[PDB]
């Protein structure tokens, strides 16, 4: 199994400001990367389903980057409405895995 | 005249199959599709499956796909409609309609007679 | 990278006879060939998909034939025109290599 | 519009067996698969098994392979997911996921229910 | 009607790199391939490789690996072949080639350009 | 699949007035071209028979009496002159989807 | 000893409209691949990702079998990319695809003498799909939002129909689509 590790589990930062997030693979994943928000009510949505910013019926403010085995994603200006836990999904190879997730809080 | 018959009606009893005839006049046979119906003594209709003789193969209803089968002899231009594993509901009226060219059909517009088949003991 | 080669490079034969240009094939192909034909000065055009399917737009006088590793096209008779060189092409390896040609030089 | 409703919460009892929903509707159910994840608290998810109603083939994972046994009804737009024989661990939230091409991520997700066993 | 046109002529000392556009003219660019076949004066016809349009992406015949790098622009519907390292040898006419409207097969060109020339 | 539903069940008329049977759809059935919905009477002990074709348009073969209406998931038959003869059974028939189902039926008694 | 059910969705009898595609997942066999090599039958059979050579190779996880009816001036859209009006409302391919896409012209069947308006195809919609999501619901259309009834005012039905005939060109003849989707994903066969 592929197993994926956010060295960070937690994260502070003020709103308006740009915060990144990161997350690494154990083996050349060969970007087929996407990044999954779970709000505190219990309720997940997608966000980019792609590495590089394929989004999918969201505001822009997100636009994930990176490539090889080392991806992030980042917000430009901060929301009060975005602070959720933000997990790293693989897919290229079953069985799929999921991230710790980094839970998000005001400065 | 466009002229269409089936054959004389029979009863079985439950446990045996039954090929229902379909004779047809008065066309080019493989230009136009044959379909059947049934329709269960005061009920409603409903579409059992059509053939096309000129493709050759045939299409059926999802709530007929087992237990009917189609089959058409080209040259004396007869379909063999055939049931099996038949029960109380299935006895009801059987017509042969005529539709339209094949994978166009929407409207039956030639009918048949109609055979009717009673399971007993 | 297969081959397709043709025996003859010259053939003359006389205005209203009858041709017949054969190209072999070094490895097995199917079905998959197709027929050109170009007069010095412009752009070969296409003459045979497939083995004997007719190109919309041509005259009827060609019909290739002959299928496995052999295969040929005859014309019916000859005219002004037909007095180009064909080449033989398969399409059912990557390399999609040509032959080496057929001139048909009136005698 | 699509949505998943899942099944509210539950209360169990150790070594029985639960059986949970996923209702799907709003998109074709037959055409795609659907699957199953678990989330302890406080701790990433975990792929429990992939499920294809059109024909009832699924697919597991090596840890989850005795533990849930998959199941689903066409008609009826439900995915079905027995877990068995029931410890103390199995205390978790129960997430049902499912979307069109696999590879550009699970779309639709569900609400979310809960488990336990206690006495 | 489908018109594709290259450049006019051309002719280079030995050496040096050369560019040969192809403006294609007449449908949706974006829909068949943009071929590349290679003609010295009397011989065979001797491929380049494709160019898909919207992607960009390329396969080259390995006769021709480091010598040509395909490329494209979508905005105005013109198709390049950027010539690398060339020397003498390469003096010969080099279309550019696209598949029939309604065949659909990779290989089968079926609409071509006037044709450049090189030295 | 879909299934036309049939109103009234068993509707009386008189040779006066007019009669109107309402064969509404489950789902939409028209398209911006065609309406896909196509009529059959039944006069009893007999085979069906074609009245409308394509919600429209009329057969060859028709006293003229026999046009229909509507668009969309409504749709009606209409028999503004009414006589003895045409005491039968009326069905309906969508033609949307490959399976086709018929309607539920509804008839005409005359005093 | 169990060849794959290739002899169903291939040569069946009424493929249904590109609104409303099917797909039959196949598995657990043996896939002939040489009943299908005709090249004057098909007229497509363009594949991405893979070679044409796949006798040899068991790509054999699954292999969806979506199938359609499009006119013949738009079975070019049956591609990665490629917007247009049956590919950004209908049925929209991912831009990587391990896929294949075969196609063949079916004039002999499909159209008729008077007509056939049998075939739907949805040319208008909020907005683009994604990659393989089909849409069945028939409600009409308003450019605003708000429902409408038509024909009322400028607010038509979502659908249209080929409408074809025998008598036309080859661009509006039916062409039957097949479309297969190798899905490998590290699986057992
Ligand atoms: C569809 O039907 C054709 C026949 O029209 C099938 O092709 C035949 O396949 C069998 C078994 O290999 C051969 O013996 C016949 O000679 C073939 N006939 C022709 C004319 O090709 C085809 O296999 C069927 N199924 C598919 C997948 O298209
Ligand atoms: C490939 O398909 C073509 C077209 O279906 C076949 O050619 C037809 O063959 C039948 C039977 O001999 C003839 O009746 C038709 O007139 C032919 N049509 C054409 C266009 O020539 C061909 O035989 C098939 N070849 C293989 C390999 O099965």
């Amino acid at each position: 199994d592929i197993q994926m590790t956010q060295t960070t589990s937690s994260l502070s930062a003020s709103l308006g400001d740009r915060v990144t997030i990161s997350c690494r693979a154990s083996q050349d994943i060969s970007n087929y990367l996407n990044w999954y928000q779970q709000k505190p009510d219990g309720t997940v949505k997608l966000l980019i389903y792609y590495t590089s910013r394929l989004h999918s019926g969201v505001p822009s403010r997100f636009s994930g980057s990176g490539s090889g085995t080392d991806y992030s994603l980042t917000i430009s200006n901060l929301e009060q409405e975005d602070i959720a836990t933000y997990f790293c999904q693989q897919g290229t190879t079953l069985p799929y895995t999921f991230g710790g997730g980094t839970k998000l809080e005001i400065k | 005249e466009v002229q269409l018959q089936q054959s004389g009606p029979e009863l079985v009893k439950p446990g045996a199959s039954v090929k229902i005839s379909c004779k047809t006049s008065g066309y080019t046979f493989t230009e136009y599709t044959l379909h059947w119906v049934k329709q269960s003594h005061g009920k409603s209709l409903e579409w059992i499956g059509g053939f096309d003789p000129n493709f050759g193969g045939a299409t059926y209803n999802l709530k007929f796909e087992d237990k009917a089968t189609l089959t058409v002899d080209k040259s004396s231009n007869t379909a063999y409609m055939e049931l099996r594993s038949l029960t109380s509901e299935d006895s009801a009226v059987f017509y042969c309609a005529r539709g339209d060219y094949g994978t166009s059909y929407a409207y039956f517009d030639f009918w048949g007679q109609g055979t009717t088949l009673t399971v007993s003991s | 990278d297969i081959q397709m080669t043709q025996s003859s490079s010259y053939l003359s034969v006389s205005l209203g006879g009858r041709v017949t240009i054969t190209c072999k094939a070094s490895d097995h192909i199917n079905n998959w060939l197709a027929w050109y034909q170009q007069k010095p000065g412009n752009a070969p055009r296409l003459l045979i998909s497939g083995v004997t399917n007719l190109e919309t737009g041509v005259p009827s006088r060609f019909s290739g034939s002959g299928s496995g590793k052999n295969f040929t096209l005859s014309i019916a008779s000859l005219q002004t025109e037909d007095v180009a060189t064909y080449y033989c092409q398969q399409y059912w390896s990557f390399p999609w290599t040509f032959g080496g040609g057929t001139k048909l030089e009136i005698r | 519009q699509v949505q998943l409703q899942q099944s509210g919460a539950e209360l169990a009892r150790p070594g029985a067996s639960v059986k949970l929903s996923c209702k799907a509707s709003g998109y074709t159910f037959t055409f795609y698969w659907m699957q199953w994840l678990k989330q302890r608290p406080g701790q990433g998810l975990e792929w429990i098994g992939a499920i294809y109603p059109g024909d009832g083939d699924t697919r597991y994972t090596q840890r989850f392979k005795d533990k849930a046994t998959l199941t689903a009804d066409k008609s009826s737009s439900t995915a079905y997911i027995q877990l068995s024989s029931l410890a103390s661990e199995d205390s978790a939230v129960y997430y049902c996921a499912g979307g069109e091409y696999d590879n550009y991520g699970f779309d639709y997700w569900g609400q979310g229910t809960t488990l336990t066993v206690s006495s | 009607e489908i018109q594709l046109q290259q450049s006019g002529p051309e002719l280079v000392a030995p050496g040096a790199s050369v560019k040969v556009s192809c403006k294609a003219s007449g449908y949706a660019f974006t829909s068949y391939n943009m071929y590349w076949v290679r003609q010295s004066h009397g011989k065979s016809l001797e491929w380049i490789g494709y160019i898909v349009p919207y992607n960009g992406g390329t396969t080259y015949n390995q006769e021709f690996k480091g010598k040509a790098t395909l490329t494209v622009d979508k905005s105005s519907n013109t198709a390049y072949i950027h010539l690398n390292s060339l020397t003498s040898e390469d003096s010969a006419v080099y279309y550019c080639a696209k598949e029939g409207t309604y065949y659909g097969y990779d290989g089968v060109l079926a609409d071509w350009g006037q044709g450049t020339l090189v030295t | 699949d879909i299934v036309l539903t049939q109103s009234p069940a068993s509707l009386a008329v008189s040779l006066g007035q007019r009669a109107a049977i309402s064969c509404r759809a489950s789902q939409s059935v028209s398209t911006s071209s065609h309406n896909y919905v196509h009529w059959y009477q039944q006069r009893p002990g007999q085979p069906p028979k074609l009245l409308i074709k394509y919600a429209s348009n009329l057969e060859c073969g028709v006293p003229a009496r026999f046009s229909g209406s509507g668009s969309g998931t409504d749709f009606t038959l209409n028999i503004h002159p009414v006589e003895e003869e045409d005491s039968a059974a009326y069905y309906c028939q969508h033609s949307w989807e490959i399976p086709y189902t018929f309607g539920g039926g509804t008839k005409l008694e005359i005093k | 000893t169990n060849l794959c059910p290739f002899g169903e969705v291939f040569n069946a009898t009424k493929f249904p409209s590109v609104y409303a595609w099917e797909r039959k997942k196949i598995s657990n066999c043996v896939a002939d691949y040489s009943v299908l090599y005709n090249s004057t039958f098909f007229s497509t059979f363009k594949c991405y990702g893979v070679s044409a050579t796949k006798l040899n190779d068991l790509c054999f996880s699954n292999v969806y079998a979506d199938s359609f009816v499009v006119k013949g001036d738009d079975v070019r859209q049956i591609a990665p990319g490629q917007t247009g009006v049956i590919a950004d409302y209908n049925y929209k391919l991912p831009d990587d695809f391990m896929g294949c896409v075969l196609a063949w012209n079916t004039r002999n069947i499909d159209a008729t003498s008077t007509g056939n308006y049998n075939y739907k195809y949805r040319y208008l919609r909020h907005g683009k799909l994604r990659p393989f999501e089909r849409d069945i619901s028939n409600v009409p259309f308003s450019p605003d939002g708000k429902p409408c009834t038509p024909p009322a005012l400028n607010c038509y039905w979502p659908l249209n129909d080929y409408g074809f005939y025998t008598t036309t060109g080859i661009g509006y003849q039916p062409y039957r689509v097949v479309v297969l989707s190798f899905e490998l994903l590290n699986a057992p066969a």
